[PDB]
DNA sequence: CGAACCTGGTCTTGACTCCATTGCCGGATTTGTATTAGACTGGCAGGGTTGCCCCGAAGCGGGCG
DNA sequence: CGCCCGCTTCGGGGCAACCCTGCCAGTCTAATACAAATCCGGCAATGGAGTCAAGACCAGGTTCG
């Protein structure tokens, strides 16, 4: 009922989620543990107005 | 060895087994590719001249 | 871990180390027309007996 | 109580191997390196059965 | 039996000449006797092997 | 594992199967016929005397008759000697 | 030379019997759900004790721009 | 004037002979009330399956004038 990682993509030495994102294991365990968001866009053009 | 970390990076790249090595020939089953295995041996016709 | 501490064997588990599928049932298998005895020496068979 | 022998006897639940031990009837384990020496006689058939 | 021969191996198999074929000959008693010159070749003595 | 093939019943039922062939065919062809079909040799659901007289043409008292004169002749030792002992 | 005889299969009629097989049908049991109104408001918890090796990661000293 | 490239320290995972030979691990508000599910135990709709007993008959070796 909620998408969920892998941990071998995640947990493994190197961290493969964490060289394609290129995201320190430790921000990469803080996110998928819910422990820290995540900014996964942002705007430009309302930015700057 | 390490077979979490061998078959993970296998799985990423998608790497495809090929069969003709010799410790794969002994895991599923076929004839090893060496010794009576071979094609120049294992397709021997015998006829009574 | 499950009752009296003991760690769950996952799925992993089921590959990793000595007890894994690969070292402990792929590679070297119980077989049978087989049996096992304590040896004797011989001194009046032939070499091929 | 070390003799030991087994034409056709009972068989493992997950995979499908003969049991082990006298209790049983049980084969001897083919180990890896049983199948490491009859790769070196190029034994393939024998290794296959 | 006659002219049927069964492999016999001494675990561990340290090197190629540690399974060797033999044709049997029927013995009583409960030892497998052995010709007391393949013993160099398995690394076998009688202490109970 | 008690649910796996004991491997010496497989060939052992073969042989059965086998010797039960021979034996069904010293009869003849309306009496290997109406024990097969009331048996359930041929497809595993034994058809009843009325089925087996229809695709005989007969009563299903006729199939009793022929059917009580096979079992008459299958319990003579000429052919229970080499099925006895497959119980 | 011809006429009956008794009896094998081969088959038919019709009555009798007996048991599956649903179908209710009423009751028993059993599986799941709801509901308790004084007040209660952040856990117990040992495996760790190797040796060696490879490697990834932090962190600081070092010169540096 | 402030600012980051190699030791350097630390975490951190993988692996370290092969046969036998064994054989089964736990506890704290406690209940009602009910509705539905489902089992199940027993007559009655059969209805079909099996069964006995008599009989119809050909004709084929077998018995007789
Ligand atoms: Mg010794």
């Amino acid at each position: 009922a909620a998408p969920v990682t892998h941990i071998w993509y995640f947990k493994g030495v190197p961290s493969r989620l964490g060289y394609l994102l290129d995201l320190a294991p430790k921000d990469l365990e803080k996110i998928i543990y819910f422990a820290a968001y995540v900014i996964t866009s942002v705007d430009e053009e309302m930015r700057h107005n | 060895q390490e077979t979490t970390r061998v078959l993970t990076d296998a799985a990423i790249n998608c790497r495809s087994d090929k069969l003709n090595g010799l410790k794969e020939n002994v895991i599923i089953g076929k004839l090893i590719p060496a010794g009576t295995g071979i094609n120049r041996y294992r397709n021997i016709a015998v006829q009574p001249t | 871990t499950g009752p009296g501490n003991r760690p769950l064997k996952s799925l992993s588990d089921l590959l990793k180390g000595k007890q894994g599928r690969f070292r402990q049932n792929l590679l070297g298998k119980r077989v049978d027309y087989s049996g096992r005895s304590v040896i004797v020496v011989g001194p009046q068979l032939k070499l091929h007996q | 109580d070390k003799i030991h022998a087994r034409s056709t006897g009972p068989y493992s639940m997950i995979t499908q191997q003969p049991l082990g031990g006298k209790a049983q009837f049980g084969g001897q384990r083919f180990g890896e390196m049983e199948c490491w020496a009859m790769q070196a006689y190029g034994a393939a058939y024998t290794l296959q059965e | 039996i006659a002219e049927h021969p069964v492999l016999l191996n001494r675990a561990p198999t340290l090197h190629r000449l540690g399974i060797q074929a033999f044709e049997p000959m029927l013995v009583e008693g409960k030892a497998i006797q052995l010709h007391p010159l393949v013993c160099e070749a398995f690394n076998a003595d009688f202490d109970g092997d | 594992d008690s649910e796996a093939v004991v491997a010496v019943d497989a060939v052992s039922f073969t042989l059965l199967q086998d010797q039960l062939q021979s034996v069904l065919d010293t009869l003849s062809e309306r009496e290997a016929g109406v024990v097969r079909l009331r048996f359930g040799l041929t497809d595993g659901q034994p058809r009843t005397l009325d089925e087996i007289g229809q695709v005989y043409g007969v009563t299903r008292e006729r199939i009793r008759q022929i059917e009580s004169k096979t079992m008459s002749k299958l319990r003579h030792p000429s052919r229970s000697q080499v099925l006895r002992d497959y119980l």
